[PDB]
């Protein structure tokens, strides 16, 4: 009576090998496998770059958050400051900055 | 009847894996299979280059 | 001479040899003391002495019952001579300087080793599939992680930490199965839940839908039989239990789902990378195990990404012991011999040595 | 809050205001048997794939319509109406286009407000600057642009018809040349990221060129998707070392360091200085390590002797362009310089030209 | 068990083992180019297919559908989410309509030209097998003939604007087209007698005589340029298609072109596309085409035929496995 | 553009150099009251019909150039002189009859260059190897072929007057023996059919043998043009077994596996692993489902118990020798191998075996 | 001493696997030069020498100079670090201790066995030392058969497989007899 309810249970095949409990490779395909995963391994490690290589990829920041928010306030402190002052294109154009008329005319 | 020569030949069709195999139905780009010969093309090339007397 | 590998887990310590596919000695990380044993013998006389836990959320809190669980390990479980072997140890991601410091001047100073090593769990986990770069899930006993790597290196900025892991499971489990009407109060109730979880709990595809199946027949009803040979009928607690992982709400916390946490650490890395961790989420430890969860993580970061993005979940079956493979993986390579901190070099720059030597 | 759109030859950049990236970055592709990008490019087989943007300005409209749709409905899960939107355009720009830019904009999808800059002034802005000289080098064109004040000086602006897409197929050919087969787009694509991840700008060609014949110390690994393995060399630095010789390529054109100079020099005497000291580097292909060290190297050898050189590349440069829109359009005190909805219907297409500059 | 055939034009719909449909009727458009693309209105014309024309309660019948050629994996999905969510019947099956139509024939080896109202396919088909690599699609229909009679119709004097007429139209096209063997041979024919004339009498007893547009017409399958479209014509891509496949089946797909749908019930066509075929294929192949009386609903023959041979019983897909799947399971079972 | 012919003892595949696949394929006969392959076949009943290359070997000469010009101007519709040909020959095959075939080529069709390489050798090619043992099955003749670095090892090739043909000619005996009768060469080709459609090589015979005795699941069914139904049991692997026992037709030869394994141990062992590891199947009769498995069972029975055994069976590799050429022949570093007409008018019929090797 | 020189031109080779793969560039590519600075001297001037070797992974490598410079220790044994004289000084010396009479029959038979003569142009550039240490007039014959790599075995496959040999063998019951010991009179 304990013996049909432990057979309604029963998992797959499939079910056991993804517990782990069925193997799905000989020892030997194990072993190549260990083997070549092994020698991937060594290859990336070899060619692996550095911190500084990765800092300037934008991989990894080195400066803290807080350094970074500084960095966005000054940014757009200074910006504005510099967008509020600008000069007029009249007066590029007396300073030969701006060569021809037609540049920003309509302006 | 008709059907009957219908049934017999439904009853008989192969797998998809076994047109397959049989190259009625390809496992690859017309791209991927342009990949391959060019791969072994060059394969080719290098090993001929090399290939001893 | 054979590199040692010891993983040492909040609730479960995996240690072994270099070279061996698989742990030689698995055991709980408990200490036992009268109101001195470790482990399972422990568990064992835990009735008549007291026990505690030296590893809290993968992070060594307690020193002396770490150095207990190291001696144990080395000499009962292993039968070695921790001076004659260079020793691999595991640490929890975001591991504190001074831990780590700590972990180094032990073993070299109490237990003499020739050489030593300290890697990151997930970055392990990374490599015993042979990567080197994508996004690792480590849930194990204690705590949950989100950790993506790149090139062998963790990005610390975008590791996320979740205090939600198979031990709340297992209470969850025991919530509601008691909500059935079957008690689960005790610690002998509260192992044998724990073995139903192990035996019955999967991770539904679509949780809803799942549900609806549970109310619409007894197709997901399974029975197991206590040690008092009282016979219980288990049905939507199968998935209801793990589901916890992807709606921490369940247990009353306000944090984020497992694939919701993977995709904000994916979104934390720089963009250019990111592609890389997508097709690249390894998952590792013991909460891991679930059937199902593969794919159901697999939809779920379908549903949070571009819809283009290739998206491919790694869980081999091993899983649960991933972490301890990779390190035994690592310390039998070759080039990997340079890189172990020896104990003249620990003795010429101190517990110092590790930060430089291990990354 | 506020939209930021770049409109790429090869990626489009897109995203919110204030933001420190772009939420969506895709490439600038539309299907028709419609679909846009990655999608597009997916079901690239069953369908045929045009590109709108062609060297940085837009050509067909309605295809650059879907683009837009895509980006604010599919990419950032936003309603048009909502947002004040800042789009960019390329250095000289036609008049037209930018009017239609604008029309399409206001009449099609009913924006707040709008506002259209240029790239590489973006991309001055982003480092806090509004004077100095930027070198914007994306997909399918690579300006030099001397800014002053927030103005950029359009009699000095050089345009080169070289960037990253022309290096990855030149490194595709070289590649090839070796022994290793990458001539399909599937390869095409394996071949971007291995220049994306393993190219690099030497600071000595020739010099670099005899390390390379005198050993395999220079060598790299890159890994095919199928897991085999393969070897690239000098094709490393050879790839971007195009830059500075378009020769390479078989075009008669010269290197950005030489049009930086051009540039610089068909600029007001008294600005130059300003120019020299303030170059910023923009676009993708500018993301190659070592470019900054080599740039340095061949402007201190054009300029004078005693002229100040400071050569500006950080990190996050690749899309430091949308970072200036994503920064300009948040300042309060360009929240007047928008162009309003109200605004559009008074003066139409026209306003842009008065409104932004 | 029931038949569905979901025509871009006209569904056709019955019961197993019948010889003909038992209801046809316009598809009113949810279906473009033989993919459903409207499904409220879809689920309205299954609805209207079940209760109104049958006459039956869905729960009760294992049900056939059709699909285009190169139906996407999405597409069959909902069809079969909807057919048993909201239909709940016992079991379903969604069958290429080319398949049925070559089974049509009693065969399962061939290539089938399948026109319609809205599409044109050709599908190269080896042991039951669509092969996909070598399908051609043309958008070229029977809709798109009837157009072009109502402008060349003009040409005649004849004036067709209404939606009414246009039915008049297509009727005209119906009685008196055909498709000429020798088009400019027949051009000449139409200009030298009254021979080729023909009278149709409207509804209001109005007379009218047509010509050359006889053949005219449907001459856009051979020749699409005459509605300015760029694409080559149907005996050209049965060629292409056939060219597509594995030379060892080659031989195999040209001795069985089998014709189906409604626009390929003009007189004349087989000869035609004989006579092309062999022009273009190698001087030695055996070609042979295929084009029964009732290819105008052979399809849904093919289905009634399949849907009652106690083999493919085994094949449905039953409302438990949809239940364990989800709309993944008609992939699998399928094919 | 290159050509590729080759020259079958049943079928002549020929086509243009860098395609996948050849044009053209029909069966080598000569028709006389004079009629070439498909059109002698339709024209068989009135006049009788010969095959000119019998067991691989070019046996009449006249016959050939009628199978060659067709083979020029009927199937591939092109002018001789204006292409280099690349053509097949049999492993072995004598150095007069090779000679024979350049002096052919240049004198009467008076092509501007040609080549002649070794069929097997061409399938080594056609998978990107230069080293491996090939087992070339088709219609007259059957060969294992040792080749390292491009060279065939005559000394260790085994040639086998067994393949298709005559496995069609058992099939037609065992379905008489079974009752239906194929005698007339209408029924020959409807039996070769049947073959190439139904018949595979069983992995345990004995175990195949009692299962179609026990039960229908090995039976399937043939419907004749007549209409007749025929039913077909352990004729399906019955009759490609004769591959494997010779001794099933009379023959007192060893079984492919056996001359595999035979040919292998004539070579020298350092390169025995090398040969093991690189089994390519080439040929029609080599398409028989299930003859990889049964090859690689009986391998791994013969040789060492940890020599690794890899058989190299891909689907296209009916044609896989006219593919080899094609690739062949489409190389730039091939360009240099031809024999160039004036080399030939200089060396004459002599130039092959120096030039091709 | 060719992974050491591999390695000095920058192709990495520390692993175990990527030792034997050394080995069998050394066994397929490398050859003994007949005049080693010419060689080296042509190797410095074009790629001519230059030959290409396949990985396993696919990855693609290219030997030069150290085709011919492994195999040259065994001429010049100082290129590992070693004192002894060459293979050819050996032979030498090793004819000079033996008596005059006997030189003659040495000289005119020097048979080379065993994996490390496969070297091609080992032979020719033996002969060449030889000639150059030997008298002007003394004939000097070297003998190296392809099969030599495994000559001694074959050697033994052909005495034991000789008529007349079949009195030497050891028997079991001369062993049980006189032990070890009878091995050094029966064996000669
Ligand atoms: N088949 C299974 N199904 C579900 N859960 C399982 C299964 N096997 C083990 N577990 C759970 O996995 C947990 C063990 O995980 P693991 O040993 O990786 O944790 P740990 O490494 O000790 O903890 P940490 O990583 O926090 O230090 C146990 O709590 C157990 O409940
Ligand atoms: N790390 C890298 N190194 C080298 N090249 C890179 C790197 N990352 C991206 N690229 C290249 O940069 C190009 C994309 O740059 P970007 O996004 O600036 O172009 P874009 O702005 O879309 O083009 P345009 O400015 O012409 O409209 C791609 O072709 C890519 O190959
Ligand atoms: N005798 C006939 N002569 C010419 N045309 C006809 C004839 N009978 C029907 N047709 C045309 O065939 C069409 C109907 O064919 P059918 O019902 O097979 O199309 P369908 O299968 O609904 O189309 P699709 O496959 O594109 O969905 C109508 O447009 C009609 O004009
Ligand atoms: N699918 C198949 N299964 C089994 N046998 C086949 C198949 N297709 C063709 N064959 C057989 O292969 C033979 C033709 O093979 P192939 O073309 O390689 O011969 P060939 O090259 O003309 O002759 P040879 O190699 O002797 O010169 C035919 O006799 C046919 O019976
Ligand atoms: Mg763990
Ligand atoms: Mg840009
Ligand atoms: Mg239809
Ligand atoms: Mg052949």
């Amino acid at each position: 009576d304990s013996l049909a309810i432990k057979l309604s249970n029963r998992p797959s095949k499939r079910e056991l090998e993804e517990k782990n409990i069925l193997p799905r490779q000989t020892d030997e395909e194990r072993l190549e496998l260990r083997q070549q995963i092994g020698t991937k391994l060594t290859r990336r490690l070899s060619q692996r770059p550095t911190a500084e290589e990765l800092e300037q990829r934008n991989i990894l920041k080195p400066r803290n958050e807080q350094e970074e928010q500084e960095e966005k306030r000054e940014i757009k402190r200074r910006l504005t400051r510099k967008l509020s002052q600008r000069p007029t294109v009249e007066e590029l154009r007396e300073r030969k900055i701006l060569i021809r008329f037609s540049d920003y005319v309509e302006v | 009847c008709r059907k009957d020569s219908l049934a017999i030949k439904l009853s008989n069709r192969p797998s998809k894996r076994e047109l397959e195999e049989k190259n009625i139905l390809p496992r690859q780009t017309d791209e991927e299979r342009l990949e391959l010969r060019q791969q072994i093309g060059t394969k080719l090339t290098r090993r001929l280059s090399q290939r001893p007397t | 001479t054979t590199a040692l590998v010891c993983d040492n887990g909040s609730g479960l310590v995996k240690a072994g040899f270099a070279g061996d596919d698989a742990p030689r000695a698995v055991f709980p990380s408990i200490v036992g003391r009268p109101r001195s044993y470790v482990g399972d013998e422990a568990q064992s006389k835990r009735g008549i002495l007291t026990l505690k836990y030296p590893i809290e959320h993968g992070i060594i809190t307690n020193w002396d019952d770490m150095e207990k669980i190291w001696h144990h390990t080395f000499y009962n479980e292993l039968r070695v001579a921790p001076e004659e072997h260079p020793t691999l140890l595991t640490e929890a991601p975001l591991n504190p300087k001074a831990n780590r410091e700590k972990m180094t001047q032990i073993m070299f100073e109490t237990f003499n080793v020739p050489a030593m090593y300290v890697a990151i769990q997930a970055v392990l986990s990374l490599y015993a599939s042979g990567r080197t770069t994508g996004i690792v899930l480590d849930s194990g006993d204690g705590v949950t992680h989100n950790v993506p790597i790149y090139e062998g290196y963790a990005l610390p900025h975008a590791i996320m930490r979740l205090d939600l892991a198979g031990r709340d499971l297992t209470d969850y489990l025991m919530k509601i199965l008691t909500e059935r009407g079957y008690s689960f109060v005790t610690t002998a109730e509260r192992e044998i839940v724990r073995d139903i979880k192990e035996k019955l709990c999967y991770v539904a595809l679509d949780f809803e839908n799942e549900m609806a199946t549970a109310a619409s027949s007894s197709s997901l009803e399974k029975s197991y039989e206590l040690p008092d040979g009282q016979v219980i009928t288990i049905g939507n607690e199968r998935f209801r239990c793990p589901e916890t992982l992807f709606q921490p709400s369940f247990i009353g916390m306000e944090s984020a789902g497992i694939h919701e946490t993977t995709y904000n650490s994916i979104m934390k890395c720089d963009i250019d990378i990111r592609k890389d961790l997508y097709a690249n989420n390894v998952m590792s430890g013991g909460t891991t195990m679930y059937p199902g969860i593969a794919d159901r993580m697999q939809k779920e970061i379908t549903a949070l990404a571009p819809s283009t993005m290739k998206i491919k979940i790694i869980a081999p079956p091993e899983r649960k012991y991933s972490v301890w493979i990779g390190g035994s993986i690592l310390a039998s390579l070759s080039t990997f011999q340079q890189m172990w901190i020896t104990k003249q070099e620990y003795d010429e720059a101190g517990p110092s040595i590790v930060h430089r030597k291990c990354f």
